[PDB]
């Protein structure tokens, strides 16, 4: 996240952290057994860290525990990232708590304007590297379909939303996929890719939860 | 145009992935981070990998 700041330990107690030996990608606990992330955040043996806020210590509230499933969405189109969603099921249950949680899915989808959080462990820098401890947040505001498809002409699908700021300065970066993006304690967005990170004129892209609702809540109930 | 010769593309998804890329300036496979989509050829999954179709480009 470029141009947040920190949130302050287990304030976003839905985060995760996605680890294949190192934190790779983000994801949201929406129940006890599952998480939801990016497709392209897809690999073998996945150990997700829930409770986590220094992914780089042990802190005292952390749960690890293994993907037994990672379920891409069935019509991920890996060239031009349209449904850009993954399930990943729990090997065992969390135990939720103060400091692990779920966040709801939403009923119906946010507008423009709409003002939202989104959160996570990627780089920091909109020019160069420096990857945070701690996890961080930035508040920013869903984009028109308008807009964003005038930021990347012929590569917004009905799918796909805009959020950030048009000025530059704050956006999601290497490391945030699959994370959060909530709206009125509503889990509408999952990071997904951008052009360079908070670039003038090159607003954030997201997956638009709001329209694999139907699929998640089905896919979770049949696996 | 070689594509070990290629400098190493990261694209467009926010992932932080940790891959393979032959330098050839330096004469051997380096890590990078890939975003998780669209990568180009000169990105590999391991160090061995890289070496066998690499190196020496
Ligand atoms: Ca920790």
């Amino acid at each position: 996240i470029v141009g947040g700041y920190t949130c302050g330990a287990n304030t976003v107690p839905y985060q995760v952290s996605l680890n294949s030996g190192y934190h790779f990608c983000g994801g949201s606990l929406i129940n006890s057994q599952w998480v939801v992330s990016a497709a392209h955040c897809y690999k073998s043996g996945i150990q997700v860290r829930l409770g986590e806020d220094n992914i780089n210590v042990v802190e005292g509230n952390e749960q690890f525990i293994s993907a037994s499933k990672s379920i891409v969405h069935p019509s991920y189109n890996s060239n031009t990232l349209n449904n850009d969603i993954m399930l990943i099921k729990l090997k065992s249950a969390a135990s939720l708590n103060s400091r692990v949680a779920s966040i709801s899915l939403p009923t119906s989808c946010a507008s423009a304007g709409t003002q939202c959080l989104i959160s996570g462990w990627g780089n920091t820098k909109s020019s160069g590297t420096s990857y945070p401890d701690v996890l961080k947040c930035l508040k920013a505001p869903i984009l028109s379909d308008s807009s964003c498809k005038s930021a990347y002409p012929g590569q917004i699908t009905s799918n796909m939303f805009c959020a950030g700021y048009l000025e530059g300065g704050k956006d999601s970066c290497q490391g945030d996929s699959g994370g959060p993006v909530v709206c009125s304690g509503k889990l509408q967005g999952i990071v997904s890719w951008g052009s360079g990170c908070a670039q003038k004129n090159k607003p954030g892209v997201y997956t638009k939860v709001c329209n694999y609702v139907s699929w998640i809540k089905q896919t979770i109930a049949s696996n | 145009p070689d594509f070990c010769l290629e400098p190493p593309y990261t694209g467009p998804c926010x992932a932080r992935i940790i891959r393979y890329f032959y330098n050839a300036k330096a004469g051997l496979c380096q890590t990078f981070v890939y975003g998780g989509c669209r990568a180009k050829r000169n990105n590999f999954k391991s160090a061995e990998d890289c070496m066998r179709t690499c190196g020496g480009a």
